[PDB]
DNA sequence: ATCTCCAAATATCCCTTGCGGATCGTAGAAAAAGTGTGTCAAACTGCGCTATCAAAGGGAAACTTCAACTGAATTCAGTTGAAGTTTCCCTTTGATAGCGCAGTTTGACACACTTTTTCTACGATCCGCAAGGGATATTTGGAGAT
DNA sequence: ATCTCCAAATATCCCTTGCGGATCGTAGAAAAAGTGTGTCAAACTGCGCTATCAAAGGGAAACTTCAACTGAATTCAGTTGAAGTTTCCCTTTGATAGCGCAGTTTGACACACTTTTTCTACGATCCGCAAGGGATATTTGGAGAT
């Protein structure tokens, strides 16, 4: 497997079949894949490895939609990313404003 | 049915919006506002629906309008 | 016992800003999704799942919306949301004109 | 047998596997992971746009690692572009010495 | 080398709805951009939802509800009409 | 008839639209109907702005369209100013328009 | 000797620039901030003239639409004078960070 | 020769007529400064957007084309010039 | 009420240009024709999942009671930004010259695509059992009263 | 401050169910092989970009003055939220009816593709002339003064 050649576990071939089903373009080379599934790979790596903190501090073994968000929206650069996407069943970060509370 | 989004539901999606207090004139505003969100969504979603040749709205058809108004959802099929 | 007028409101917003459950009920959004969709097309069924896909963003947006209609209360030196305070993000959002 | 149900395809078992990378003793919901395939299929279908339009704009018929790269600078913010172009350009160097 | 534009069709429909009306340079790039900005826009809706249903090929079925994702109410009307019309009268001939 | 959108009644270019549908990676096949219902489309949407811009330039005295009348005409116009929302038309300035809170007392 | 009050002259303003349709940022300290801040990207660049015009009438257009929702945000909190704070809060709700 | 600051030649009295043409009667002394900073961040992101665009083509000339495509590219199309 | 006066509007003169309308000659692309071929329409079908039904209980929504605290109005004064004036910095304008580099071009080929055969990864499907659900009890964090 | 007193957080324990691993079976990825064309590297080149200077003068900066704006402070009517009672309808559970989605097969014909003919649309170029648009003087609408 090519994947295995590049040190990945995200599908090398896979990927690039779908991008030769996608009419991205006439062509394909021989890189294009390998160097997207390496960045799909690293992406996902980084939101598992928050949400998986937020599973611990919630005191949880398994990742959840909320943990998802939370991962998200704590993280300035995710949270740019998927600064127009809706993780469902993710709630909202606690957030409340200053001169709403008591004094 | 607009009215079946009640006050409390209403309220409920204020307090997670971290609201604390509400006049009493919100709960029509937001009935209209809710009503215009719905009907440009099922608007599209209904357009790929017919497209297809189907007479079954899919979860596929709601994803693609959302993501249409730019409102991509992570959930239901992406 | 009485607790003053905010401190429940209060702990109303740490509750649900804590969860993830769908705030509005299930039967009466699944009929308003119905009665929106026949105006456009009649004669339609629907997957489970998108009508789901529907409440989901549905309160996802509104959630979000309050957000910015709390602003522009706070804004204006108040601690009330008002049909304004919508109008104005809906405005600033370019939803409206 | 005969009459076969379509086979539908995810990320599942690569997010499963990078999972077990990064968090050895941490499991995964079916709805979190219908969230992460969105994830992974949302942000290849952006690369994969900008990549198409990188070829268009300069007249050329092939999407290379080069297109894939500019788009991923175009499309990620600062530091996840850094960590993201080092891990495409390794990946690539790697598959290439691989014969 | 050739720089291809939208001009000499953009001033024949000038000439049809304006007769004495004429059109600046700058104006004219503005009009050039707005038709491939529609274009492109419309290219891809019909692109995704040939996609979306399976399909090898971009018909005039998806050019049309292309045409009514994009384009506001009375906008997408006329220019269904507009589309339909012209598909029709072309069938008709060979 | 010789070209195409001759014998489609239009002034757009069915060959040209046929061409770029091809060489844009819209799809692997693009069927005969396609480049004259969209041709057909970007004639319509251009007659439509040209009729409203030349408009503009009648109300403002002037004989030749300029960008202005072309903002003008779309901000003006509550369909076309929605489909161009997020563009931006260069040297087309702003609706005039003041605030009431702003007018003397 | 004769003195327009305060907010005479401000909307004769308006009214003389929402007519107009030219740049109002002068061109050669536009083109030379553009400059610098390309140089931090990449050094040794070289620019189409096009290619600044074209950055100056997006900026300024974003600046006069940005100014529209400010005044918006201002006038909502009965004020007429713009603050930063309404530049805040417009650009917090059109969801510009940074 | 170094550029150093060229924020401070977008003067006070050009950010009042964008603020006039924008339908602004009145303007607080410290609005100049948070316009800077603003505009700042907007030339910035587009900027950056079209030298990757000018990088990936292998010239050393920012064209017009970059500065459009990277407007696109953050939902701030322009029209005027070319694409 | 009524006059004074400032700047935008209107009127006049010349004049640079940038438009529509030519004619040109010509590259490149569209149309025309001929043949190859794979997409998708239709028809028949099987069954997944959508709609529906009947009932019942329990909790949510609606309604009612009360008054706390909020939004809105009023007044007023220090703060501050606008208007106008004066000085002169440095932008604009125009024109020159040098060359850096964008864009065209042409041979060689490395690389991607297409085709066919073999191999094996990842799909569907299955279910023991551990994480999380749900119920009950106890502890902890505060809010409101005195 | 100190005591009362709610409600959330934490603890504890038993039940439920969907995670996650294991098993079988194939669609798709890889290997191998033969084919061509897009890409790349290298040669030459003239557009327009950088730069620079000069001359003039438009507009920026920095000042004084003070009008009127912001916002502080105060008041209170009433619209809110909190907690009571009453009324409604959502959800949950167990299927049964059957719509219409989606699986399979197929050959006609729509669209590809390649070659030759026809003609569109481009780049280069002069031309009449209203269309501005800049320089110079006069009248006008109304803001501010008397
Ligand atoms: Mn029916
Ligand atoms: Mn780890
Ligand atoms: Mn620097
Ligand atoms: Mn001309
Ligand atoms: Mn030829
Ligand atoms: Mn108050
Ligand atoms: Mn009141
Ligand atoms: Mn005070
Ligand atoms: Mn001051
Ligand atoms: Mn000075
Ligand atoms: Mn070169
Ligand atoms: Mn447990
Ligand atoms: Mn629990
Ligand atoms: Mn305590
Ligand atoms: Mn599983
Ligand atoms: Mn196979
Ligand atoms: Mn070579
Ligand atoms: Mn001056
Ligand atoms: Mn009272
Ligand atoms: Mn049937
Ligand atoms: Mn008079």
């Amino acid at each position: 497997t090519r994947s295995s050649r590049a040190g990945l576990q995200f599908p090398v071939g896979r990927v690039h079949r779908l991008l030769r089903k996608g009419n991205y373009a006439e062509r394909v080379g021989a890189g294009a894949p390998v160097y997207l599934a390496a960045v799909l790979e690293y992406l996902t790596a980084e939101i598992l490895e928050l949400a998986g903190n937020a599973a611990r501090d919630n005191k949880k073994t398994r990742i959840i939609p909320r943990h998802l968000q939370l991962a998200v929206r704590n993280d300035e650069e995710l949270n740019k990313l998927l600064g127009r996407v809706t993780i469902a069943q993710g709630g909202v970060l606690p957030n409340i404003q200053s001169v709403l509370l008591p004094k | 049915n607009i009215q079946g989004i009640t006050k409390p539901a209403i309220r409920r999606l204020a307090r997670r919006g971290g609201v604390k207090r509400i006049s009493g004139l919100i709960y029509e505003e937001t009935r209209g506002v809710l009503k215009v969100f719905l009907e440009n969504v099922i608007r599209d979603a209904v357009t790929y629906t017919e497209h297809a040749k189907r007479k079954t709205v899919t979860a596929m058809d709601v994803v693609y309008a959302l993501k249409r108004q730019g409102r991509t959802l992570y959930g239901f099929g992406g | 016992h009485r607790y003053r007028p905010g401190t429940v409101a209060l702990r109303e917003i740490r509750r649900y800003q804590k969860s993830t459950e769908l705030l509005i009920r299930k039967l009466p959004f699944q009929r308003l999704v119905r009665e929106i969709a026949q105006d456009f097309k009649t004669d339609l069924r629907f997957q489970s799942s998108a009508v789901m896909a529907l409440q989901e963003a549905s309160e996802a947006y509104l959630v979000a919306l309050f957000e910015d209609t709390n602003l522009c209360a706070i804004h204006a030196k108040r601690v009330t949301i008002m049909p304004k305070d919508i109008q104005l993000a809906r405005r600033i959002r370019g939803e409206r004109a | 047998k005969k009459r076969r149900k379509t086979r539908k395809e995810s990320y599942a078992i690569y997010v499963y596997k990078v999972l077990k990378q990064v968090h050895p003793d941490t499991g995964i919901s079916s709805k979190a992971m219908s969230i992460m395939n969105s994830f992974v299929n949302d942000v290849f279908e952006r690369i994969a746009g900008e990549a198409s339009r990188l070829a268009h704009y300069n007249k050329r018929s092939t999407i290379t690692s080069r297109e894939i790269q500019t788009a991923v600078r175009l499309l990620l913010p600062g530091e996840l572009a850094k960590h993201a172009v080092s891990e495409g350009t390794k990946a690539v160097t790697k598959y290439t010495s691989a014969k």
